[PDB]
Parts: C-alpha cells; structure tokens; sequence
C-alpha cells in the first residue's frame, strides 16, 4: 500500500436523472468530482470515485461499513466470473480479509444475521473501468463505465458519461470502505477520488448523450460561462 | 352594445375536447404485506419501533377500514378518501403503542415528551397517522408493564431515526379497571415520498387499450393529462423514461407494459375573430380561426392567418377595407362578403 | 379566478392596442406615395450606375442585392404570434416606387405631379443648393460619376465586414425572445405551494383544502403577467419614437434636400 | 374615452372579493371575531392597493405620450405659424405658404 | 432631488412590518419555532419584493 498523488482532470460525469433530453444546455447541482483535483493512487466521506485498469481480474468486490463488526450490518459485495452477490448480512471481517481462491472463511467469520440479499449479472467485463459509489437518504447508487484506452500511465483526457448501473434500497450506515482482493503475492494499482457538492452545466447532443460539462466554481471564466449559459 | 360598426373583433377561443380515457399500469398483481403489518397481536414499544419498506406490490387501504374501527385517522399531505388512485415512490411504516392521552402528542410542529424523546417528524412531512384502542388486547388484569417509554435525554431526537441505547425508561400500567385517558392505543405512522415519478406501489385500478392519433386523456402510472399520442423516433437509452425540451415540458413517455416511446402533442386550440360590416348595412358575418388549418374544425379558404369561413376569394384587387392578415383584406359587395389581396396603388 | 376581478380585459386591451400601433408604424413610414412609379426599360442615367439598389428581376422575390444581403445577415401555453399586415414583397414594392420616383423626377413627385428631368440637370440643381455653380458639375461629370460608383460599390463590403453593423435590429428580436422565455419559465415556480401542477393538487386533496394552495399559484401567475405587460408597453413607446424619427427622415432626406446640419449624414447633403 | 373608462374600472373594482367571504367591511367586521377577521381585512387591503398602483402606472404611461404630442404641437406653432417653413411635408402637402 | 428621494424611500421601507410581528429577521427566528417562522417571513419577503 504505497501512496501517490495524481491529477483528476475531466473525468467522472454521470447522468443525474432518468429523463431524456437533446440539444439543450442544462444546469444541475449535485455531488461530483471537481475538475483538476488531487486524486490518490493506491498500490469514504460523501462518495467515492474508483478507477482501475488491471487485466488479471485480481480485483473484485468491496467492503463498506461503519463499525467494521458483525454486530451491525455491513455492506459486502462479492463479484465472480458468473454472477455478482450483494449481502447486507452481518459479517465479522478478518484483519486483512480477501478471497481465498475459494473459501469465505477469510472474508468473514460467519453471517449470524442478515437483512438484504441480491444476485445479478457481474459488473466487471487497454481498457479502463470506472465506478462511482454513493449513498444518500437511505439509498445506494452505483454507476459504471468501461472504455478502451491507449497506453497511458495517467488518466486519459476527454469526456465520457457514467451510465447508471444499479440502485439498492439498503439504508444502512457506511463510514469506511476497503478493497477486496482474490489471491502468491503480487502488486496492483488503482485510483481513488472523493466527491463534494458542485454545480455543473451539462451539454447534450441530438442523440441525447452528454458530451461536455463546465465546472462553475473552477475559475472566473467558468463562472462567466455558467452565468451566460 | 346593440349596434356593431364595421371591423374585425376577437370574441373568444376554441379548444378540441378529448374523446376517451387511457389508463396504463404494470402487469403485476402482488398484494402488499399490509395485513402482515396489522393483526400481529404483538407491537413494539414507543421508544423501540420497527421499520418496513413496502415496495413492488399493489397497495389497498380499504382493508384497513375493514380491519379495525379506528379511533383517530389523520392525514396531512393527502386526502384520506382517495388513497386508492395515487402511486407512491416508497412507503415507510412505523408501528408502536402509546397511551391514549398521548395520541395527539406526536405530530408535526408539536411538542411533548413522546414527541421529542421517542420519535420526531420533519416540518414538511407527508403521511398519515392512525390510532385505535387495544384495551381488551394489551391490558393485563394485574398491569401490563412490558410497554415502556423514555422520558429523559440530554438532546432532542432528530426526525426519522431510532434509538435503543439505555432511569429514562418507565413502564406503563394498563388495567381493565382504568378508563379513557390511560388505556393503551396502538398507532401506526405511514410515510410516503411523492416525487411525481414512476413508482412501485400503485393503486388497484386496471389498465385499458392504447390508441393513437386521437385527442385523448391519459394516465401513465401517475403522469396524467390530455393530448395526442403518436409513435416516436427518439433514441431512448434503457434508463431513459421521460422527455423534456428547452421549455421543460413533457414530450415523450415510455409505455410500461410494452416498452415503447410515445410522443405527446397538445391538441388544437386558438382564437376566433368575427368579421362584419355595420349592423345598419347587413346582417351576415364571417369567422376566422387563427393559426389553424381548416381540417381541424366559400365554406373554407386557407390563408396564412388561419382558416376563413363565410367568405369567397376573388381574383381582383382593391383598396383594403377590413384587414385580416398577411396581405388579405375583406369587403362587402348580389351582395356577399369577399376576400382578396390588397392593392398598393394605381400603376404609373 | 373569476373572483379576482377584471384584469384580463385590461390585459387584452393593452396587447391589442400595441399590435394595432405596430401596424400603424410601418404604414406611416412606408406608405408615403400614391402612385407605383416604374423605372424606364433603358438604364442609362448619364454615367451613374444604380444597379446595386434597383430590384433584380432574375431572382424570384424581386429584391436588390443589398436588400438580399441585409435580409440574410439578420437571424406554447396560450401565447400566440400574429402575422404583420404587410408582407415583405409589398414593402419592397413601396421602396422600388420611391427609388423610381426619385431617380426620374427629383423632389417634384413629393409635392404634386411628377415632372421629368435629365439626371445630370437634377444633379446640377442639387449642387446649386449648397453654394456651388453648375459649371463645376458639367465640367467634371465623369469624375463625379466614377466617385459615386466606387462609393456605392464599397457599401456591400462595408456592411458584410463589420459584425455588429445591424445590432439595433437584432436587439428587438433578442428582447422579445428573452421576455417570452422568462414568461414561460415562470410557470414552473411553486410560490409556496405543495406543487406547481394543478392536476396533482386537484387529485391529492379535498376540495375545501385545495383553495389555499390554488390561490398562491393564481396570485403568482397574475403578477407575472402584469409585469410582462408593463414591460411591453414601455418598450412599445420607445419603438414608436424611433418610427416617428424614421418617418421624418424619409420625408425630409428622400423627398427633398435638407439644410439641417448632420441630419442626413456628415457633410453637405445631396440626396438619399 | 380612455379617461372615463379608467375611472369606471377603478370604481367597479371595489365590489370584488379578492378571496374573502364578503366584499363589504361593515358586515364582515360586525359578524366575525376580530382575531380572525383582521386577515380577511388584510386581503381586501392588498387587493385594493394593487388596483391603485395599476391605475397610477397607467396614468403615468399615458401622460408621457401626451407630453410628446404637446411638444410637437408647440414646435409646429413656433415654426409653421410664426414663420414660413422649408422642411418638406412638415406644414402640409405642397410648398408651404402659411398657417 | 428625485434620485435622492427614491433611494431614501427605498431604504426607509426596510423598517415596515407589512402585517407581521416584527421587522427584524433575527428577532423572529430566535423567538418562534421554525414551522411558524415562515408564516411571518413570507409577508416581509412579499412587501420587500
Ligand atoms: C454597374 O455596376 C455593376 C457592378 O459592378 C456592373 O456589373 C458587373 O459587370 C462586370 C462586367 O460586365 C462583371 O464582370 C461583374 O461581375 C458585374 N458585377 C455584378 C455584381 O454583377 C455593371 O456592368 C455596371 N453597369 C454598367 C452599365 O457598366
Ligand atoms: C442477531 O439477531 C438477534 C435477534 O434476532 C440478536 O439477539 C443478536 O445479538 C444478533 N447478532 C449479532 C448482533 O451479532
Ligand atoms: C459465482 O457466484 C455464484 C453466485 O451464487 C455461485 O452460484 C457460483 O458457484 C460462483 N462460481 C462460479 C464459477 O460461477
Ligand atoms: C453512523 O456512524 C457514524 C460514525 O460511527 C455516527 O457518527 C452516526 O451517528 C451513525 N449514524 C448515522 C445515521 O449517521
Ligand atoms: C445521432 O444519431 C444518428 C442516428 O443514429 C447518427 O447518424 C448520428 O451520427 C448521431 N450523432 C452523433 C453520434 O453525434
Ligand atoms: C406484460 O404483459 C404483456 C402482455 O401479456 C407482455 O407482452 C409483457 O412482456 C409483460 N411485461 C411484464 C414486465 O411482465
Ligand atoms: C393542414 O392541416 C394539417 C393538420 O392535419 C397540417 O399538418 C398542415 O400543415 C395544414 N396545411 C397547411 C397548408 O398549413
Ligand atoms: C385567378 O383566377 C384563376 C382562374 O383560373 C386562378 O387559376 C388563379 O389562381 C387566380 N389568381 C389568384 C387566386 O391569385
Ligand atoms: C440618351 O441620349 C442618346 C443620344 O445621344 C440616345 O441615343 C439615348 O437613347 C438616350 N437615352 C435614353 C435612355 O433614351
């Protein structure tokens, strides 16, 4: 776990609602990832932007919890080759839990109690995978995007929307999150950024796909652009 | 006045009435677990209350009417009589038992020990509160002290939260010898979240068939109104349901039962103008429907200003007498009302 | 709403008055002459070349090249737009009549019957009206004709090059668009009510409890309409003043020769 | 005509209710209890104040136009009557002689 | 004189009550509960508009 600092650039734009628009310049106000921010490089707060580019499929699932104890229900997502499972069951996490590859003893002691259960098609599929995780007013939202990329150590420059992927009515306490691995030692890298409230000016095309955005609080020129629409 | 001078006057407007009504709703007929919420014969204490998220089912409330003779039934955001037509985004159920004298303690903009130390509500709350006596069920002859209530706390409770940590807790005394004002009443708080959006728990009513190219009322899972439904061409992505424009108005709908895009257009409307010479001259009139083609209604003549009825078009050109619109004028001439293209002046 | 009074009659009357005034402005500016004069078939006027301002018979709409460039260079819930009474072709015919009358007669057709006069003689008369004798014109005819031709030629390029040369005409359109957009965007406000949709309020509350919510919407919408109407009246006054000035200029700089300074351009006036 | 109709509208605006049980002060004050009658009074107060404001604004807007016309008349008196004017089409159609 | 009179009137209009319990926001907020403070705030807002 070696830290690094890098620049976010123009990444992390998602559709705020489920309404179709075209040939308009709309203005919205929500939690976002500000343009050109110091995102951290690994080898929760309001929300999380996660970015990965590995191919070995060493990464799958996440841990979300407040007390990190089985006494209180803690969100736990597992992702394997054929399905994805979301358990809001009670889990007693180990010191450094991970997938054994295939027992679940090291992931958790046991599930004495459980509330929510979900199973569906796995999220995961040169290529960059981006995910936005955020919970608000007792709801969990996960947005995702897969995009082919060229050879580039840092994040690509451009625009790409984050289509909605899943919504869950979980309604629990989340304060901290940790990364799950399925391991023989090795190395991996991923990018983490944090979201805070912002006002944005989103631009739509004739097909209804977001193509450009403006951060209204970045510099005076952007404020002028926002006030002139 | 009883005499009208020569000219053109605007009298009123016209609109196209709807033909019929179209209702659409999901296939499913799952019944909501409201019965499970009720007649449980065991309800939690006032300070320790359970939640429940009702979803993916049909909500019927007349079963609550046939369930018990409720003592108190208050609603704030909606009207009690027509709960059977709305569709709510989500439902939150709170169930507990409180002393009969404390029924009115819990309410928005209200203060009380139960109000501030057991359960709190927001100022803009939307929902209902139901209550009725259960003395014959939850009152032991020697006293039912299993029900407790909190009385002491450093801080007031926030809206929509549960507290279990724990003498602040005092046990109740319920005996059949007691009268009104002390017997236990069971109470349920129902909370909705109206969002004028597609929702899980709709009403019991049933859909109908779908029509096109006809002015008609519609009700698509709460999207009510009137208009003309036609086939659409917009490229809706799987999560796209509605549609808007620069003016922020609905212009497309996703059909629930058969996933398809439907364009909505407003029905025809406009103004009506009356062309007449003086009453002392003649007694006939002509009518102009502004900005409407003649299909929407000497008999007919289509101009740029709309549809003209009662006037005869002619080749010749004269000086303008009664202005109509884009270069057209009307006049009285064995005798009738004619319309023509005005003349700018004699050639030279 | 019927309990609030008779505001709607006042609104309708004000809007109708504005529209009638709009028609009268154009009528007063352009419909000066009584005859439709026509230019002769042979366009030779002593060396002066008017082809840039006379109507072009090749194109269908019968407009001069400069008029074409000007035409090309300028670009609901109970709200309707009414068409103007005079089409563009009629205005073009008025303009062509004025040009033919001024080319073939001078200032005589504005005071009575039109009387012929050769163009160089008219130009000599106009020189004699600023303190210069006729022999100055008659001995420098070709130089003056060439200078006039070049000056006319430069106008199309001057109009095309400068971007904001026609800002005055664009401002009217922009203000009308902004006012209408604001008026229609005001419909989605709540004004301290449960919702901005009357259908939802009528289908979620008892009849006695709905009036309290409906009154707020009614008051807000009445206030919005009143503000829009007042702004429209104030703008109409300014437009009327502009139209009056334009009519004065048409009568004094086109139908005659003006002695007022800087009224018909910078220099000594000759024609327009 | 306009000066008469404006006054008639202003007078006829008194009998409107503006969202109150009655459109007369004496009856509504005699019957109802003041602690809830003051709001009913306030509604009428605002309703009538708006009518007064509208009337005054319209009168100002008309007065501006009348002043413009009066200035034009003063100029025509100074130029066409006290002298002979060379401006085309300012003192009638033709060559001006007098007025 | 006209400009000065207009500004002075506009400034002095801030101390009117417009049929509310007071003309200071801070006094109303720090005395009444939030569900009733708006009933008095809206009148002040309308008058100032
Ligand atoms: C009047 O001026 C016009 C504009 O320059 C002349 O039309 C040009 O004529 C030349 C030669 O005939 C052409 O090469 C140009 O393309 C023409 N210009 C346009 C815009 O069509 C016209 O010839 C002049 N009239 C006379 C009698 O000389
Ligand atoms: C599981 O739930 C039971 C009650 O159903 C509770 O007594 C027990 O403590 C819970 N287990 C935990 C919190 O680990
Ligand atoms: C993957 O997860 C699903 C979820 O139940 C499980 O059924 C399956 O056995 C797991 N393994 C494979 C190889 O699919
Ligand atoms: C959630 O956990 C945090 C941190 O332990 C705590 O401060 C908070 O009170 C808990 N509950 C909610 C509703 O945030
Ligand atoms: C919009 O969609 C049309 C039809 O699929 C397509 O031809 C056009 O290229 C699209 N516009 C883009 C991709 O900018
Ligand atoms: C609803 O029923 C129709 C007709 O039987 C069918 O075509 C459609 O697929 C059904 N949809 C769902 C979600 O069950
Ligand atoms: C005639 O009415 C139809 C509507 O049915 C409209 O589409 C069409 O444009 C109208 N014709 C003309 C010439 O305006
Ligand atoms: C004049 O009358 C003829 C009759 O054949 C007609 O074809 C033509 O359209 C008329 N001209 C108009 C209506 O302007
Ligand atoms: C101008 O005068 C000449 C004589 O030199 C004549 O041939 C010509 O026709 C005249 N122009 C016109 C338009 O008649």
């Amino acid at each position: 776990r070696t830290q690094s600092y890098t620049n976010s650039f123009t990444r992390g734009v998602y559709y705020p609602d489920k309404v179709f628009r075209s040939s308009v310049l709309h203005s919205t106000q929500d939690l976002f990832l500000p343009f050109f921010s110091n995102v951290t490089w690994f080898h929760f707060n309001d929300g999380v932007y996660f970015a990965s580019t590995e191919k070995s499929n060493i990464i799958r699932g996440w841990i979300f919890g407040t007390t990190l104890d089985s006494k209180t229900q803690s969100l736990l997502i597992v992702n394997n080759a054929t399905n994805v499972v979301i358990k809001v069951c009670e889990f007693q996490f180990c010191n450094d839990p991970f997938l054994d590859v295939e027992s679940e003893f090291r992931v958790y002691s046991s599930a004495n109690n459980c509330t929510f259960e979900y199973v569906s098609q796995p999220f995961l599929m040169k290529n960059l995978r981006e995910f936005v995780f955020k919970n608000i007013d007792g709801y969990f939202k996960i947005y995702s995007k897969h995009t082919p990329i060229n050879l580039e150590r840092d994040l690509p420059q451009g625009f790409s929307a984050l289509e909605p992927l899943v919504d869950l009515p979980i309604g629990i306490n989340i304060t901290r999150f940790q990364t799950l691995l399925a391991l023989t030692a090795g190395a991996a890298a991923y990018y983490v950024g944090y979201l805070q409230p912002r006002t944005f000016l989103l631009k739509y095309n004739e097909n209804g796909t977001i193509t450009d955005a403006v951060d209204c609080a970045l510099d005076p020129l952007s404020e002028t652009k926002c006030t002139l629409k | 006045s009883f005499t009208v001078e020569k000219g053109i006057y605007q009298t009123s407007n016209f609109r196209v009435q709807p033909t019929e009504s179209i209702v659409r709703f999901p296939n499913i007929t799952n019944l909501c677990p409201f019965h499970e919420v009720f007649n449980a014969t065991t309800f939690a204490s006032v300070y320790a209350w359970n939640r429940k998220r009702i979803s993916n089912c049909v909500a019927d409330y007349s079963v609550i009417y046939n369930f018990a003779p409720f003592f108190a039934f208050k609603c704030y955001g909606v009207s009690p009589t027509k709960l059977n037509d709305l569709c709510f985004t989500n439902v939150y159920a709170d169930s507990f038992v409180i002393r009969g004298n404390e029924v009115s303690q819990i309410a928005p903009g209200q203060t009380g020990n139960i109000a501030d130390y057991n359960y709190k509500l927001p100022d803009d709350f939307t929902g209902c509160v139901i209550a009725w006596n259960s003395n014959k069920l939850d009152s032991k002859p020697s006293g039912n002290y299993n029900y407790l209530y909190r009385l002491f706390r450093k801080s007031k409770l926030k809206p929509f939260e549960r507290d279990i940590s724990t003498s602040p807790l005092q046990s109740y005394g319920f005996r059949p010898t007691y009268g009104v004002g002390h017997q236990p009443y069971r109470v349920v708080v129902l909370s909705f979240e109206l969002l004028h959006a597609p929702a899980t728990v709709c009403g019991p009513k049933k859909s109908t068939n779908l029509v096109k190219n006809k002015c008609v009322n519609f009700n698509f899972n709460g999207l009510t109104g009137t208009g003309v439904l036609t086939e659409s061409n917009k490229k809706f992505l799987p999560f796209q349901q509605f549609g808007r424009d620069i003016a922020d108005t609905t212009d497309a709908v996703r059909d629930p039962q058969t996933l398809e895009i439907l364009d909505i257009t407003p029905c025809s409307f406009g103004g009506v103008s009356v062309i007449t010479p003086g009453t002392n001259t003649s007694n006939q009139v002509a009518v102009l429907y502004q900005g409407v083609n003649c299909t929407e209604v000497s008999n007919v003549f289509q101009t740029r200003a709309g549809c003209l009825i009662g006037a005869e078009y002619v080749n010749n050109s004269y000086e303008c007498d009664i202005p109509i619109g884009a270069g057209i004028c009307a006049s009285y001439q064995s005798q009738s009302i004619i319309a023509y293209t005005m003349s700018l002046g004699a050639e030279n | 709403l019927l309990q609030y009074g008779s505001f709607c009659t006042q609104l309708k009357r004000a809007l109708t008055g504005i529209a009638v005034e709009q028609d009268k402005n154009t009528q007063e500016v352009f419909a000066q002459v009584k005859q439709i004069y026509k230019t002769p078939p042979i366009k030779y006027f002593g060396g002066f070349n008017f082809s840039q301002i006379l109507p072009d018979p090749s194109k269908p709409s019968k407009r001069s090249p400069i008029e074409d460039l000007l035409f090309n260079k300028v670009t609901f819930n109970g709200l309707t737009v009414l068409p103007p009474l005079l089409t563009d072709e009629m205005i073009a015919q008025y303009t062509s009549a004025l040009l033919a009358g001024t080319i073939t007669s001078g200032w005589t057709f504005g005071a009575g019957p039109a009387l012929q006069i050769p163009f160089p003689m008219q130009m000599a008369y106009r020189f004699n009206g600023i303190g210069v004798t006729q022999n100055v014109l008659y001995e420098n005819q070709k130089l003056i004709a060439n200078q006039f031709n070049s000056a006319i030629g430069k106008i199309q390029d001057s109009l095309s090059s400068t971007p904001s040369a026609l800002g005055k005409l664009q401002d009217v359109v922009n203000h009308n668009a902004q006012a209408l957009n604001t008026l229609v965007k005001q419909l989605s406000s709540k004004f301290g009510a449960i919702s901005s949709v009357l259908n939802d309020i009528l289908s979620r509350l008892d009849p006695p409890e709905a009036e309290v919510q409906i009154d707020r919407l009614i008051t807000g919408r009445l206030q919005s309409l009143q503000t829009y109407v007042t702004q429209q009246l104030i703008r109409a006054a300014e437009i009327r003043a502009s139209a009056n000035l334009a009519a004065t200029k048409m009568s004094e700089c086109v139908l005659g020769q003006s002695k007022r300074v800087d009224f018909c351009g910078k220099g000594y006036h000759l024609m327009s």
